[PDB]
């Protein structure tokens, strides 16, 4: 917890600060990027995240489109997830890594959300519970 | 009725219809509700069970019956 | 019989991946029609509300 | 200073106010309804109209009915006064045993406790099922979630739960009934007065727990705050008088299917497969008031439903984020005879860490789970070839899956009339000294179904010794027993002559008991 922030948006809070809380934790994020010290946010359960921005965008009565989601619910998650970067040498040099967390389901990477985020990401580190169970523990395919 | 059920299935259950033809037990247990006693079918509708001086005598009396081919 | 069975177990390689492109093939219609289906599902709901 | 209902679409009343709509998630009564009409705010629709759901059936109600504002949510009795009692979801006995005696009456909304004032402590609930105290076992505190679809056991898991947690702990239970079958919500009222549980007429007062049941019958705005109402009997034990608390909630599924079956009347257009949109934050304000806290402790245990056995959908999916214990109950399973049918795999606790339950409770439980994962892998090849080809290191490990397989089996006392068998209580020490003795061969010997609905390791040694008895007793009753006996098996007239024979009416004679139920009342 010395070199740790939590952002914490839990169950019981609103929507709303459930789809701010990935961009309040980066702004924080941000601050050591921009400065130039390293960062590295994780974002566990973007997932969760996309599900509050749909419960805010049906209610405002936007147009829903597959799963029922928005249609910039691609843009919701690369606008957040291309503030990853690192810094030219020029802006101090600093970087910021991020760890989206995206919770399949059956090990299914043609859902909506599961397909918008493994765009926008460089690489994915898929864990499959066949091989948890397995012994091989992290369980990375 | 209930009482016809549980003999055939009695008579299926207790090893009484083997050495019978797969083909032909839809016909052996019409020979067997049939060819067993009526009596013994209003002593298991009153009980409700097959009770311990039926057990051996319905058994001992679903071998005095004819099955096709057998 | 080993070269036999490696005669026999080729043909049905062959014929568990003829089966297996079939049903995947199967398997992407489907997929591409629940995606529609659900989706019609949600736009005759939120019409019927606007 | 009152208002009326403006329209009635179902279960969603519009009532409007002439001046000052009563707050979000009060409660209003319609006065000259038949019985006693609750609804519950469930939206400002912005012309000095509030749309509600109604707690009961809205036929007949008409518009322009008067709505009594209650200036507040729903309010229902908490306290002692309630053990031993059936309640509402409005706090109504239904149990007709007179009025609820209240040391309180507490609104059924709340918020979450805080995060500063949450429990980081982890101490096992030891409950007898080998299963669950071996693979995925629960925490004294937390939240414990039974996953399953139709029929694999959710109910006689959560029954066996009860009796073996709950009949005899410090504290408290509360068991929320959440649009289940009501026949067997009358099954949990009787087995609890031969229990012991609830007792009823002047011993009342030595209950130890409170039933509050919103069956399926009840509309949605009933099933969807049931589980509020009874937690709120769960919340009082817990911060005011400070003790320990079992909550059972049968199917927190129709808390979500509730919500959702008044979600579209409300003007929600609706969200992916067919919930509403606001699935996961209902669902999250229910489940973060259940939790332990500084003041007490609930250990809630809720069974989920998973719709045509799917944990893809997603109101099973968004319910396991919020559990410290699933319980996954699988139809495989249960379809070859093992019940308890836990998917050993499937099921996940968070006690499951080897600086919690030990080293020799963690090893036993990984290598249990190694040997039935590795027996799915080769059971692709055996039921393709048939186990000839199969290494010896391989046939091994699927003899000793199947010895693991059906020892996660266990008779339970409340499946009694199910399975022929008496139930058993196995303690935590005897399952990891059996499963470790299954895993390093020490029971290599012993049959497949000596393993099968047993208590422990001593009762498949006392049960392989029985079977190797009884099937070289087979031929003592062979050559004999056909003739030549004491007469107890007697003559055909004789067993046909004690029949009572009962006397037949031979005709029905309801119109006269048509005539007759005329002249009564
Ligand atoms: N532990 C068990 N032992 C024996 N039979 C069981 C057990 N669990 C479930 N069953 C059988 O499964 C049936 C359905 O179980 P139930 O408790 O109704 O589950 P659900 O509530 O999920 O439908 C029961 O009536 C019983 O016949
Ligand atoms: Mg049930």
């Amino acid at each position: 917890m010395r070199y740790t922030i939590m952002v914490s948006a839990t169950a019981s809070d609103a929507a709303p600060l459930q789809f701010l809380a990935p961009y309040s934790g980066c702004a924080m994020a941000e601050y050591f990027r921009d400065t130039g010290k390293h960062g590295l946010i994780i974002y566990d359960d973007l997932s969760k995240q996309s599900v509050a921005y749909r419960q805010m965008s049906l209610l405002l009565r936007r147009p829903p489109g597959r799963e029922a989601f928005p249609g910039d619910v691609f843009y919701l998650h690369s606008r957040l997830l291309e503030r990853a970067a690192k810094l030219s040498k020029e802006l101090g040099g600093g970087s910021l890594t991020a760890f989206p967390v995206i919770e399949t389901q059956a090990g299914d990477v043609s859902a909506y959300i599961a397909t918008n985020v493994i765009s926008i990401t460089d690489g994915q580190i898929f864990l499959e519970t066949e091989l948890f169970y397995k012994g091989i523990r992290p369980a990375l395919n | 009725p209930i009482e016809r059920q549980t003999v055939a299935v009695y008579a299926a259950t207790k090893g009484f219809l083997d050495k019978v033809r797969v083909q032909d037990i839809v016909a052996a247990e019409e020979a067997v509700i049939s060819q067993v006693n009526p009596a013994v079918f209003k002593i298991l509708k009153a009980n409700g069970k097959i009770t311990p001086a039926l057990d051996a005598h319905l058994k001992a009396e679903l071998r005095k019956v004819k099955l096709p081919g057998a | 019989e080993h070269a036999s069975r490696m005669s026999a177990m080729e043909n049905s390689t062959k014929s568990a991946g003829e089966m297996l492109g079939k049903l995947t093939l199967d398997y992407n219609r489907k997929r591409q029609a629940t995606i529609t289906t659900e989706l019609i599902e949600i736009i005759a709901g939120a019409s019927a509300l606007m | 200073d009152a208002g009326y209902v403006s329209q009635v679409i179902g279960p969603v009343v519009d009532v409007r106010f002439d001046g000052e709509l009563p707050s979000i998630l009060s409660s209003l009564e319609v006065e000259g309804h038949s019985v006693r009409l609750v609804l519950e705010v469930a939206q400002h629709m912005g012309d000095n109209t509030v749309r509600c759901i109604a707690m009961d059936s809205t036929d007949g109600l008409v518009r322009g009915q008067k709505v009594v504002d209650t200036g507040s949510p729903i309010k229902v009795p908490v306290g002692r006064g309630t053990l031993g009692r059936i309640m509402n979801v409005i706090g109504e006995p239904v149990d007709e045993q007179g009025p609820i005696d209240a040391a309180d009456i507490w609104s059924i909304h709340r918020e979450a406790p805080e995060f500063t004032e949450q429990s980081t402590e982890q101490e096992i609930l030891v409950t007898g099922i080998k299963v669950v105290d071996l693979l995925a076992p629960y925490q004294r505190g937390g939240k414990i979630g039974l996953f399953g679809g139709a029929g694999v056991g959710k109910t006689v898991l959560i029954m066996e739960l009860i009796n073996n947690v709950a009949k005899a702990h410090g504290g408290f239970s509360v068991f929320a009934g959440v649009g289940e079958r009501t026949r067997e919500g009358n099954d949990l009222y009787r087995e609890m007065i031969e229990s012991g549980v609830i007792k009823l007429g002047a011993e009342r007062g030595n209950s130890k727990c409170t039933l509050v049941y919103g069956q399926m019958n009840e509309p949605p705005g009933a099933r969807a705050r049931v589980a509020l109402t009874g937690l709120t009997v769960a919340e009082y034990f817990r911060d005011i008088e400070g003790q320990d608390v079992l909550l059972f909630v049968d199917n927190i599924f129709r808390f979500t299917q509730a919500n959702s079956e008044v979600s579209a009347l409300l003007g929600r257009i609706p969200s992916a497969v067919g919930y509403q949109p606001t699935l996961a934050t209902d669902l999250g304000g229910l489940q973060e008031r259940i939790t332990t806290t500084t003041k007490g402790s609930i250990t809630s245990v809720q069974a989920v439903y998973v719709p045509a056995d799917d944990l893809t959908d997603p109101a099973p999916a968004t319910t396991f984020a919020h559990l410290d214990a699933t319980t996954v109950l699988s139809r495989s399973i249960a379809e070859l005879g093992i019940y308890p049918a836990v998917d050993p795999l499937d099921s996940t606790s968070r006690m499951l860490n080897p600086n919690v339950i030990g080293a020799e409770h963690y090893n036993v439980a990984r290598g249990v789970q190694k040997v039935l994962q590795d027996y799915k892998n080769l059971q692709d090849i055996i039921a393709i070839l048939g186990m000839d080809e199969l290494s010896e290191e391989d046939k091994l490990t699927v003899a000793r899956a199947r010895k693991i397989q059906r020892f996660l089996s266990q008779p339970f006392q409340v499946a009694e009339v199910f399975t022929g068998t008496p139930g058993k209580y196995v303690d935590l020490a005897d399952t990891i000294s059996g499963f470790q003795g299954v895993l390093t061969g020490k029971y290599d010997d012993l049959p497949e179904m000596a393993f099968y609905m047993v208590g422990d390791i001593k009762e498949v040694k006392e049960k392989a010794d029985k079977m190797a008895k009884d099937i070289a007793s087979r031929k003592e009753a062979d050559n004999k027993k056909v003739s030549e006996e004491l007469k107890d098996i007697p003559s055909l007239d004789k067993l046909v002559s004690e029949i009572k024979e009962v006397v037949i009416e031979e005709d029905d004679g309801l119109e006269e008991d048509f005539k007759a139920e005329a002249l009564s009342s």
